[PDB]
């Protein structure tokens, strides 16, 4: 009588949530790695503001014929 | 053992009360390991301070609310107390008891009780009965084991497949439980083996 | 597999091997403390040429003969010629003890860096980030570095063999009363 | 006394991520290995009984009750879950 | 209410109690018996019909790093107990206060430090027990050598400098290729838990890597040979509850690891590597016996009679037979239970009498102390495998298992049975036996306080003996559990 | 604000008295407090790992480098902090630790050094910013010049500095003559492939890293670490590793380098073999750090690494840290003043140290087992970053050899403690000289953090996934 244990459905139920939330720490693992080493833009990775890969060279003495795409 | 008995005066009297006395290791031998070169008033002396060892000078609301320039001199000359009792006791091999009604304590032989060890009420009352509850919960916790369990399934198992045994006697119901599990299979274990049949 | 030339490799390992002591000699050479000149490179080195020498044609040739001999690309080689190469290097101490334990050491050394791959550095294409991971997906077979709820009861089989328990079919199906 | 019985799950009917089934599936199959189990410890002791009541005759008034108990005894006993869990016998 | 209220109080309790009296062990004894108490309700409180982890509880989460998770994304550590966990735990804390009252009189230079690094040991012992992933079982695994190191360095014996460096150098070494094994295992699976990780199948090529750093682990701490070298010295020339706390649960945390481990995951690995655990246990057991014949120092008889019983709990554990398994986890226990006897009469009452453990000086001990040739005796034939002793009935199913496995190697080994009677009895005769020494003077016979400690560790090998049925309540499932048959 | 510091204490320093050098040390130090207090809100910039390039192209600026730079402050702090706090208030702690005047700008200058190496995308800003660091560290270690062995050391350190600098500006210049430019941002999937260019690459990081002593170029910077004075040796054994790590860390250059394997390998044998036999402290420490290095060398070879190399450089920097601080304040209790600039050299003098300061050598086994990785520590938690990297990628015999050195170096890191807790006769009874406060809880601090700091790990792996994914 003075055996209270708690039930075995409470138990598997408490148990299931736990193993929930450890493959959903798995799952954000496996997100983060793949989130990381994915290419990012120039804006995000170099410069957000003059996005312009392309470079304007020098000014002094610039020729007509000198830019090409 | 009492609530409050803690008394200042007696300690920071008892300091130089014992310092006034030789150092515990060399007392009770005088460098020549002979009880009989301590003189008998200073071998009374350090027996009435002795038996001060085994006496209630603190209680629990006196250690939980004084201050630490008190317990450390509570301490540091309880500290005398017990190592004079023990090297007394070992020396001499006497224990001092202050008898009834005289009041001169002066060591004595008589060691078949009035001694006790400080270990004895921690375990045999709070140890040993846990170890008795532990005995009596896995000897009750056994009645829960599977072979009980599986029994009574099993039987319960036959009964639903053949309730024609209940209106049977009720003394003879438990040879045709068994007549029945010896001729068929009332186990579910194939059951759960879905993909193993082709 | 494709065979090992044996003695162009050990004779490339020797000239290999010929340089470094020369190299290591002359090293000494100038490094050291008492007066030297370039009488001594050859003269006061301890047996680096020899050591050098030694070690790249036992290890090149031994390997080559074990990848030959047992037809197989494989750490064991590694093992066969960290054995020799220990020989070596423990014949020049003129006890058998020694000798013995630096064979033996080096063979097991040389060994797990054969099993290991025969490599300092990655493969990183057969590493686990760059593979496929993680659970499989339809019926697929799985490859080493993937994950599997449930695998198959035939590779099982395969892969273990038969008996101590492991059968082609459940011990509890294979036993049911046809009914 | 209310004594329980609980339902039976099977590895074959389930998704291995609802741990729940996963833990029914496993409590079941090593209920039923019990049962088992409790069989043949019920052949067992008709097998002693007869043997006691018999003597000489137990040759041939125990003969089925011994032949059964030797052919349940090597596949009636506890084999573990781990094996058909992880093992489709399907493929 | 608070919790910090209440632990406050305990530790203001505890500050007071040490300011007016100088010592801890009081404080630290009442612990140990509140500890025992805690765990007799929550096996009270606990239900055999689950095979479930019950009384979870995860630490260091994200969001309540100092307090108990309730989260959906669980990335702390993980706690929990099965029946498995739950025996162990009842021996550890049976047997922490025995550790603390073994050494209550015979430490007097700098007690309070020694008396808080056992209860430290014995704590992260029980913690390491209620683990429930890879990571904190290993951070729990290896805490206790820096405690050990000190332990052993201060307050240790003539040679306790190689025996610190040893109990921590040789560990470290084999828990490394644990911490690799565990590396892969977390990076292949993203997920480190004892409770679904009999779900992850991995491929047998990469089974049979992880299995190596896991067993060379198993083999450095079981011990098994060739790497037991290290047990003697330290069990030797350790302080009394150092060798008591190794031998009855630091050894017994690597069968546990096994259980826990290495069958759950590993599975294929480990029913295609059994027959090389088979060699090393044959070995382990066989050589180790014969080994202790020719030893002088009676603790290191000792030492060396742990590890071939442990080699037999091997046989047991992997053997792939709910008999065998069952008979290592009651190994296990009555080990657990007459080994730190055994350390108690050699390394606690002969040692504190005569500070010296060398055999040539220990004859006749019967004439002049009695009941402590008494105690020898039944400890002795206890230690050896008698009946109605829990070490007979694990032997006993140890060696069944391992026949049903392998018959030769499994039969080979019951020569266990006379090696432990040899090397065992061969001491006991001549302690016992004989005209009492000349080079000892006669001392007291053993105290009210050893005889408690003994008793207790008889009545419980006694106990599980008689009647082992009493531990299946907790362990049903776990026989079943482990077990890989198709 | 370094700057801002620099110009600022250069006046004040030049108008006042070498009496007011100690107090000018504290106010920066409360500096450096105020600034990475309030100015460290910056770090939002950088949510979702976002990157900006500042001064045309010649600056980075994301979370890796704000973070560098916030540990490069509170190592800074720390050791200000041990020069602008008497220990002891006797002549012999005034005869011991005194600051020079000048002191405090070259350590602000060293620093601005490091932040431009660990900040630079053009290799113009990388020189410039690595003769910055060098120039300042060797008059460093020659502003002691009452030592023979300072200024010994300072010009070994000076030569072999100078000709490792060469070796970099010549990689830099035929990066250059290769592809005309000065900026690795030039360099993708394409070029890599379609040019071999590992030599240079190469020859980059090694001149690199041997000026942080690497095998078998060591002897020089071990030898320098043991013969400056003790609080040089806790600031030139520390941050210029940190600066060119992370620099070479940041930038992805050695890939899968079979050089940078092989010597990684050396590097780690040589840390944990040749510092067995060391009977000095300093010579010891410097192999520790050696080996260290090497650890952190073999995430150099990743392309995913900054996790790793953040936990271990800040675990190592708080371990330095505290064991260099605990052997400066095992100076009062040693029997034997060896000199006004090493007052302790050898081991065997922190003999029976747990008799004297029991706490003291509660830290020191902390410390010890962080070295050796012993778990629930940091040291333990930074291992396993770095072998769950290297695994992940393949470096299965470097993996075996880490933990060979792992293990071989636990000797020389527990002979320290070993001989700390051994008996001692004339143990201490009563002092009246209190050691400092300040001191005291910074030491405290370090060890507190080296024992609990795994509490929040958690926490710091989801602000990590924020602000580096
Ligand atoms: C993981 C899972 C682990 C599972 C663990 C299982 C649970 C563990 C349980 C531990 C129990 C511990 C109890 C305890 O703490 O007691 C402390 C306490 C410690 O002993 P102690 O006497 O105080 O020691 C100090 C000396 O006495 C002080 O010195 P001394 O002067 O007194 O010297 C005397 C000493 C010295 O003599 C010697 O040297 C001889 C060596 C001692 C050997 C003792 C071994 C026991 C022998 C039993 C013999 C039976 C054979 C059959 O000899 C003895 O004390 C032995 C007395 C022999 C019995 C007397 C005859 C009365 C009848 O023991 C007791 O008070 C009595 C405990 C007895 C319980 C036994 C259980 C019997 C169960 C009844 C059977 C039928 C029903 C069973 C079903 C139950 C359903 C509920
Ligand atoms: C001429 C014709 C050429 C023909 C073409 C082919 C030639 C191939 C040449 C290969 C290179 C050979 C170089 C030989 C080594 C240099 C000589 C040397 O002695 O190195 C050690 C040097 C001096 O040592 P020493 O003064 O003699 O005293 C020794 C007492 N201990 O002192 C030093 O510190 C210098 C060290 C230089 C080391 C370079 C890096 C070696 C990397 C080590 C590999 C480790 C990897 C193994 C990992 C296994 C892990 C268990
Ligand atoms: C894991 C991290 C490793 C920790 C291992 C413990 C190392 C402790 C070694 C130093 C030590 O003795 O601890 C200090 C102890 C007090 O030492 P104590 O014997 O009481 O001497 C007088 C103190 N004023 O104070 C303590 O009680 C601390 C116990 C730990
Ligand atoms: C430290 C001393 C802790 C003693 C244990 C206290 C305890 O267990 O109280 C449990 C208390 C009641 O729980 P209970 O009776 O079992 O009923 C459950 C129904 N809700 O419920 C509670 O108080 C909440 C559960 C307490 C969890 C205790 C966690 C202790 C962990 C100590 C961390 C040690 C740190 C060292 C590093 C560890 C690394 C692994
Ligand atoms: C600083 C002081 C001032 C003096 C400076 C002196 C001039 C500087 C010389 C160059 C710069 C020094 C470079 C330092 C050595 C380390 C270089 C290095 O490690 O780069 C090697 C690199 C390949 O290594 P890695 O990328 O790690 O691995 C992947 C392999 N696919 O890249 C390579 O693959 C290298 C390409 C191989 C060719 C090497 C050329 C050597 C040819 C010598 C032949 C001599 C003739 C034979 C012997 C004559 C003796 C008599
Ligand atoms: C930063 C001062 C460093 C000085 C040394 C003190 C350590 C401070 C750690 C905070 C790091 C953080 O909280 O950040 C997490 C960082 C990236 O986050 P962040 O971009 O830098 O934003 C932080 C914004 N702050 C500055 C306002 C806080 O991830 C990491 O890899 C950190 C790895 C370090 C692991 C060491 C843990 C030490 C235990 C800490 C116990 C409180
Ligand atoms: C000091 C104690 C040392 C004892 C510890 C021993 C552990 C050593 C690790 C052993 C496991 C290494 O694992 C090993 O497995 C696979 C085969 O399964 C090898 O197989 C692979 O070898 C390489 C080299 O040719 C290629 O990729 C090849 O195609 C194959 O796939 C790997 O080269 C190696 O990674
Ligand atoms: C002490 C224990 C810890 C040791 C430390 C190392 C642990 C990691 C073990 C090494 C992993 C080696 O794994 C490596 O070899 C296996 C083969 O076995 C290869 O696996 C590949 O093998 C090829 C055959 O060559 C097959 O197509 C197979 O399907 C798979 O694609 C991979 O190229 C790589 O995964
Ligand atoms: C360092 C000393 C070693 C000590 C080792 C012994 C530790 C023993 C701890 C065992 C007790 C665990 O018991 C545990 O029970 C439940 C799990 O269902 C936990 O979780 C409980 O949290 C509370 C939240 O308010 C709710 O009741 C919730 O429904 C849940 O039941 C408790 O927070 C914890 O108390």
């Amino acid at each position: 009588t003075f055996f209270h244990p708690k039930s075995r459905e409470d138990i598997l139920n408490e148990e299931a949530k736990i193993v929930q939330a450890l493959n959903n720490q798995r799952e954000l693992t496996i997100k983060m790695h793949e989130l990381k080493r994915e290419e990012k833009d120039y804006a995000h990775s170099y410069s957000p503001l003059f996005s312009d890969p392309v470079p304007q060279g020098g000014s002094i003495g610039k020729a007509p014929g000198s830019s090409r795409e | 053992f009492a609530l409050r008995a803690y008394n200042e005066e007696k300690e920071l009297a008892l300091k130089q009360r014992l310092s006034q006395l030789p150092p515990p290791g060399k007392a009770f031998v005088t460098a020549e390991g002979e009880p009989r070169p301590a003189k008998e008033a200073e071998l009374a002396e350090l027996a009435e301070i002795a038996a001060l060892y085994k006496t209630d000078r603190v209680g629990i609301l006196d250690i939980l609310l004084l201050g630490n320039k008190h317990a450390r001199l509570y301490r540091d000359n309880t500290a005398l107390l017990k190592d004079y009792y023990y090297n007394g006791r070992r020396i001499l091999d006497k224990i001092p008891v202050k008898d009834k009604q005289t009041g001169k304590v002066t060591w004595e032989i008589k060691r078949e009780g009035a001694e006790k060890e400080d270990w004895v009420n921690q375990m045999y009352f709070l140890y040993a009965p846990s170890l008795i509850l532990l005995l009596i919960v896995m000897v009750y916790k056994s009645r829960e084991d599977i072979t009980f369990w599986a029994k009574k399934e099993l039987d319960q198992r036959v009964l639903d497949k053949h309730p024609e045994i209940n209106d049977a006697p009720e003394n003879e119901r438990d040879a045709l439980i068994v007549e029945r599990i010896i001729a068929g299979d009332y186990d579910k274990l194939a059951s759960l083996q879905k993909k193993a049949t082709p | 597999f494709h065979p090992y030339n044996t003695l162009g490799l050990a004779t490339q390992s020797a000239m290999v091997g010929l340089g470094a002591g020369v190299v290591a000699a002359a090293a000494r050479n100038s490094l050291a403390t008492g007066p030297r000149n370039i009488l001594t490179t050859f003269s006061k080195s301890g047996g680096v040429v020899t050591i050098f020498t030694g070690a790249s044609i036992a290890y090149v040739f031994t390997y080559c003969s074990a990848a030959n001999l047992r037809e197989r690309k494989d750490g064991w080689n590694h093992m066969w010629a960290g054995a020799a190469t220990g020989a070596v290097l423990g014949a020049r101490t003129k006890l058998v003890p020694a000798f013995i334990g630096w064979t033996v050491l080096c063979g097991a050394a040389c060994g797990l860096f054969g099993w290991t791959g025969a490599r300092f550095n990655a493969d990183r294409k057969a590493s686990l980030e760059q593979s496929p991971k993680g659970f499989v997906q339809e019926d697929a077979h799985q490859t080493f570095w993937e994950v599997v709820h449930r695998r198959p009861l035939s590779l099982t089989v395969e892969q273990l063999g038969e008996g101590r328990g492991i059968n082609a079919v459940p011990i509890a199906t294979a036993t049911e009363a046809p009914n | 006394s209310e004594h329980q019985r609980p339902e039976l799950v099977s590895f074959d009917d389930i998704n291995y991520n609802d741990h729940k089934k996963v833990r029914e599936a496993q409590e079941s199959y090593t209920r039923e290995q019990f049962i088992r189990l409790e069989a043949l410890k019920t052949v067992r002791k008709a097998l002693e009984k007869c043997y006691e009541e018999s003597g000489p005759n137990h040759f041939e008034d125990c003969k089925n009750l011994a032949e059964q108990y030797l052919d349940m005894l090597p596949t009636h006993r506890l084999q573990g879950y781990l094996g058909y869990q992880r093992n489709d016998p399907s493929k | 209410m608070f919790l910090t209220s209440i632990l406050l109080s305990s530790l203001y309790l505890f500050n007071r109690i040490l300011a007016w009296q100088g010592n801890v062990k009081h404080f630290y004894l009442f612990a140990s018996n509140l500890l025992l108490l805690f765990i007799v309700v929550l096996y009270i409180n606990f239900n055999t019909f689950s095979n479930s982890f019950q009384f979870n509880f995860e630490l260091f989460n994200s969001l309540n790093p100092f307090g108990l998770s309730n989260s959906d994304i669980s990335n702390g550590l993980l706690f929990g107990i099965d029946g498995l966990s739950l025996t162990f735990i009842l021996l550890t804390v049976l047997l922490i206060p025995l550790t603390l009252l073994g050494n209550w009189y015979n430490i007097n230079f700098n007690s309070n430090l020694y008396y808080t690094l056992v209860l430290a040991i014995g704590l992260v012992i029980l913690l390491n027990f209620w683990a429930l992933d890879y990571i904190s079982f290993y951070i729990l695994f290896e805490a206790t050598l820096p405690l050990l190191f000190i332990l052993i360095h201060i307050y240790g014996s003539s040679d306790s400098e190689r025996a610190s460096f040893y109990v921590l150098m040789f560990t470290l070494s084999g828990s490394l290729f644990m911490l690799l094994s565990i590396v892969v295992i977390s990076i292949v699976l993203n997920t480190t838990n004892f409770i679904n990780h009999n779900l992850f199948v991995l491929s047998l090529d990469l089974q049979t890597i992880i299995w190596l750093g896991l067993f060379i682990a198993i083999m450095v701490k079981t011990p098994l040979f060739p790497i037991h070298v290290w047990l003697p010295v330290v069990h030797s020339e350790s302080p009394l509850a150092g060798s008591m706390i190794l031998a009855g649960l630091i050894l017994k945390l690597a069968l546990y690891a096994i259980l826990r481990l290495l069958l759950p995951l590993l599975c294929e690995a480990q029913i295609l590597y059994t027959p090389m655990i088979y060699i090393i246990s044959l070995l382990t057991i066989i050589l180790t016996s014969l080994a202790t014949l020719r030893q002088i120092d009676l603790k290191v008889i000792i030492a060396y009679s742990s590890i071939s019983h442990m080699g037999i709990a091997i046989l047991g554990v992997c053997s792939n037979t709910s008999l065998g398994i069952y008979g290592s986890i009651v190994l296990g226990v009555a080990h657990g239970f007459v080994s730190p006897a055994l350390f108690l009469i050699v390394g606690g009452i002969l040692y504190d009498r005569y500070h010296i453990r060398i055999v040539n000086y220990y004859k006749g001990l019967t004439t002049y102390m009695p009941q402590l040739a008494t105690y020898i005796i039944i400890l002795s034939f206890a230690n050896i495998g008698t009946p109605l002793t829990g070490n007979f009935t694990g032997e006993f199913l140890s060696l069944q298992g391992g026949f049903i496995r392998n018959p030769i190697i499994g039969g080979i080994s019951c020569i266990s049975v006379l090696l432990a009677a040899i090397y065992q009895l061969k001491l006991t005769n001549k302690l016992t036996g004989g005209i009492s020494s000349i080079y000892m003077h006669r001392t007291n016979d053993v105290t009210i306080r050893e005889k408690f400690i003994m008793n207790i560790l008889i009545i419980s090998t006694l106990i599980i003996g008689i009647c082992p049925q009493i531990m299946y309540n907790l362990l049903y499932w776990t026989v079943n559990n482990y077990i890989y048959i198709i | 604000m370094l700057i801002l510091a620099i110009i600022s204490l250069i006046t004040f320093v030049s108008m006042s008295k070498l009496s007011d050098n100690r107090a000018i040390i504290r106010l920066i130090n409360i500096y450096l407090i105020l600034v990475l207090v309030l100015d460290s809100f910056l770090y939002l910039l950088f949510l979702n790992n976002q990157t900006y390039t500042v001064m045309g192209e010649l600056l980075i600026f994301n979370s890796f480098t704000f973070y560098i730079d916030m540990l490069i402050y509170f190592i800074m702090i720390v050791i200000s902090s041990l020069y602008g706090y008497n220990l002891y208030n006797n002549n012999l702690y005034k005869t011991l630790f005194e600051p020079k005047k000048e002191l405090i700008i070259l350590f602000l200058i060293n620093i601005l050094g490091a932040l431009l190496i660990v900040h630079s995308n053009d290799f113009i800003t990388l020189f410039v910013a690595i003769e910055l660091q060098s120039y300042s560290i060797y008059l460093i270690t020659a502003i002691y010049n009452s030592s023979y062995k300072a200024s010994k050391a300072s010009m070994l350190y000076f030569f072999m500095g100078g000709i490792l600098s060469i070796l970099i500006a010549y990689s830099i210049n035929t990066y250059y003559s290769v592809l005309n430019s000065y900026t690795l941002h030039s360099l993708d999937s394409l070029i890599i492939n379609t040019l071999d260019l590992n030599l240079i690459l190469i020859a980059l990081s090694l001149g690199l890293l041997f000026k942080i002593g690497i095998a078998p170029l060591h002897k020089w910077l071990i030898s320098i670490y043991e013969n400056t004075p003790i609080l040089i040796t806790i600031y030139i054994s520390l941050i210029p590793k940190i600066s060119i790590l992370s620099y070479l860390v940041l930038s992805n250059i050695s890939i899968n380098s079979l050089v940078i394997s092989i010597l990684a390998i050396l590097t780690l044998l040589v840390g944990s073999v040749g510092g067995l036999l060391q009977i000095k402290i300093k010579r010891l420490l410097a192999f520790s750090g050696l080996t260290n290095a090497g650890y952190m060398m073999l995430l150099l070879l990743l392309n995913n690494n900054e996790f790793s190399y953040l936990y271990y450089i800040t675990q190592y920097s708080i371990s330095h840290l505290a064991i260099f601080m605990i052997i400066i304040f095992s100076i009062y209790y040693i029997n034997y003043i060896n000199n006004q600039y090493n007052p302790i050299i050898y081991v065997n003098q922190l003999k029976g140290l747990i008799h004297d300061n029991a706490y003291l050598v509660l830290s020191m086994a902390i410390v010890v087992f962080s070295f050796i990785g012993i778990p629930p520590l940091l040291g333990f938690f930074g291992k396993l970053n770095i072998l769950m990297s290297i695994l992940n990628n393949g470096y299965y015999f470097i993996s075996i050899v880490l933990i060979v050195a792992s293990l071989i170096s636990a000797l020389y890191y527990l002979y320290l403690l070993n001989v700390s807790i051994q008996d001692k006769n004339n143990i201490l009874i009563n002092s009246n000289e209190t050691v400092s406060s300040v001191l005291s809880y910074i030491l405290s601090s370090l060890i507190i953090l080296i024992t609990f700091g795994f509490i929040y790990n958690s926490l710091i792996i989801d602000i990590f996934n924020v602000y580096f994914n």
